[PDB]
RNA sequence: UGCCUGGCGGCCGUAGCGCGGUGGUCCCACCUGACCCCAUGCCGAACUCAGAAGUGAAACGCCGUAGCGCCGAUGGUAGUGUGGGGUCUCCCCAUGCGAGAGUAGGGAACUGCCAGGCA
RNA sequence: UCCUCCUAAAGAGUAACGGAGGAGCACGAAGGUUGGCUAAUCCUGGUCGGACAUCAGGAGGUUAGUGCAAUGGCAUAAGCCAGCUUGACUGCGAGCGUGACGGCGCGAGCAGGUGCGAAAGCAGGUCAUAGUGAUCCGGUGGUUCUGAAUGGAAGGGCCAUCGCUCAACGGAUAAAAGGU
RNA sequence: CCGAUGCAAACUGCGAAUACCGGAGAAUGUUAUCACGGGAGACACACGGCGGGUGCUAACGUCCGUC
């Protein structure tokens, strides 16, 4: 005995996000990607195809899902 | 733990498959018997699904669990997949070895012409 | 196989006739065998190790593997990955024939032969002893005996209590404690 | 159409943890030997070849045990947006939203499809 | 110059030489893929080993680890044995998240050709968050693209690109350094 | 160190109000919303209320987010 990094939900749910859309960008994996999500190397999800987005619970573990189903 | 590892081990198949949203066909192995189905993308409902137990198919066959019991069921599942139109559905292994009567299998499903 | 068919004819029947079992196979079955060495003294040396490895093998019907440490302290002056021992396990008509052996020519031959110390038990069933002078075993030649050694044998035991391993000790009479 | 067994999905502790009983009709389970397809970082450990010759040991389906664990109210409590007041460091007033835990209550799960044995 | 949690009042952002250090490296294998495996921690048995130099029966299931100081998520391990390779290749690339700009990061998907497999499919470096170089200057190879009449040559214009601790790290004119 | 009672900025098996993103909706607001172009103007703000840091949880001291 610098600059600080945008973090945070940019898209939540009910945004009709399109193809390419980054939902989230976390510092590790708080949330994982389930259906027409993808996850980048830097642990970042990325929509896949055009639709309204959701959250989910599930599993035994109780793991938060993020998807993307047809509007 | 053999069950729980050979589910876990399937698991893998079982969710990359779920990304592509293709059918798919599952193959459970035991000495007594062989079951083959045919899974739709949502995962609730099958297909067509074979067992070596029954008779319409066990008739010609010695033995329900064997290579010739699996190549006829085999046949039996890519002649309903044709008459049926799968449309070249994907396969799964079920976390087994690709060496013996799955083999044997998949070689008899895929003398009918399919594509998989 | 070939004492397989024996011990189910004597062994089983006698513990069924004593527990009043009902199942035939309530009895608990050795499954495998485990010979380890614990030397611990092959740090300084590796052609030590190498040789009580050789030994293994060729007392046994299949070759030992290496294997390496789990921890590193400084108190015992240690790293991670040191190889120090190895193991082998029988399973089958080599298991069968390796415990048939030793029970007819090995056991008897012991010096200070004061009887198994039946209170080295793990708690469960599992039976694990060690002995010293390999020589005592016929496969050893006194002509290629480099240092005495001891050995660690294991028993497998399925059993829930150590009522069942004791009395599959003394299916063989136990001589005496 | 009813009982039992195995597989494919949802539900993810109202599905779990501990205890007693039951399951060989069918199904499932222990695999003996492997010089033969397959192989051990040694081991036929797992996987692959022949079933009732040996049985339900261990695993697993079901009933009870509410013993442990979970959810779960109404109500209250702590807090806060808005305007005001006081002894203004903090609290109160009219109004809206409303903690955690625990109590009543529940459950030893339920549900959709396919294969087999007994009816 | 850049990262790591708070103060920072549950989107982002939000202070004072604030509280805190670390990186300016490294792996051309510590990269990709197929099979299987996956504890740590503690009790009990071994010649000594008692837990602590190795082995097997249990208590318990992600408390060990993930190259780094620290940080989040990680048992589908994002680890760890057996095998083969270089997809860390080339042209790219709709869109999205940030910004004042220079620009930065992720990114579905096509084509040319490859590795892992029987296939489904993965491979545009490393689990990630810091780990570096912009303008200008000097050097290499291609182009008749251009060439002050003609045919060359010299010199420029662009393509990959080394040096430039340029480590004053957006880098102020050609102006050498220390002090009572 | 074994179990328990209370406590926490680099503590959450739980979890507000409040803020913010999207969809639908009766009504008001001179479109008050967004896109382009011309013209500028300003680039030491002060104080107070609300919740804090700093300060000796002494200071009509100090800096923050909102009105």
């Amino acid at each position: 005995t610098s600059e600080a990094k945008r973090l945070g939900v940019k898209r939540f749910g009910g945004e009709s996000v399109l193809a390419g859309s980054i939902i989230v960008r976390q510092r590790g994996t708080k949330f994982h990607a389930g259906a027409n999500v993808g996850c980048g190397r830097d642990h970042t999800l990325f929509a896949k195809a055009d639709g309204k987005v959701k959250f989910e619970v599930k599993g035994p573990k109780n793991r938060k899902f993020i998807s993307i189903e047809a509007e | 733990d053999k069950k729980s590892a050979r589910i876990r081990r399937a698991t893998r198949a079982r969710r990359k498959l779920q990304e592509l949203g293709a059918t798919r066909l599952v193959v459970h192995r035991t000495p007594r018997h062989i079951y083959a189905q045919v899974i739709a993308p949502n995962g609730s409902e099958v297909l067509v699904a074979a067992s070596t137990v029954e008779k319409a198919i066990a008739e010609q066959l010695k033995y329900t669990g064997n290579k010739d019991a699996a190549a006829a069921v085999g046949k039996a599942v890519a002649e309903r997949a044709l008459e049926k139109g799968i449309k070249d559905v994907s396969f799964d292994r079920s976390g087994f070895q690709y060496h013996g009567r799955v083999q044997a299998l998949a070689d008899a499903a895929r003398e009918a012409g399919l594509q998989f | 196989a070939k004492l397989h068919d024996y011990y189910k004819d004597e062994v089983v029947k006698k513990l069924m006739t004593e527990f009043n079992y009902n199942s035939v196979m309530q009895v608990p079955r050795v499954e495998k065998i485990t010979l380890n060495m614990g030397v611990g003294e092959a740090i300084a040396d590796k052609k030590l190790l190498d040789n009580a490895a050789a030994d293994l093998a060729a007392i046994s019907g299949q070759k030992p593997l290496i294997t390496k440490a789990r921890k590193s302290v400084a108190g015992f002056k240690i790293r991670q990955g040191y190889p120090i021992g190895c193991k082998v396990t029988l399973r089958g008509e080599r298991m069968w024939e390796f415990f048939e052996r030793l029970i007819t020519i090995a056991v008897p031959r012991i010096r200070d032969f004061r009887g198994l110390s039946a209170k080295s038990f793990d708690g469960r069933g599992n039976y694990s002893m060690g002995v010293r002078e390999q020589i005592i075993f016929p496969e050893i030649d006194y002509d290629k005996v480099d240092r005495v050694r001891g050995l660690d044998i294991t028993i497998t035991t399925t059993a829930k209590s150590d009522e069942e391993g004791r009395a599959l000790l003394a299916a063989f009479d136990f001589p005496f404690r």
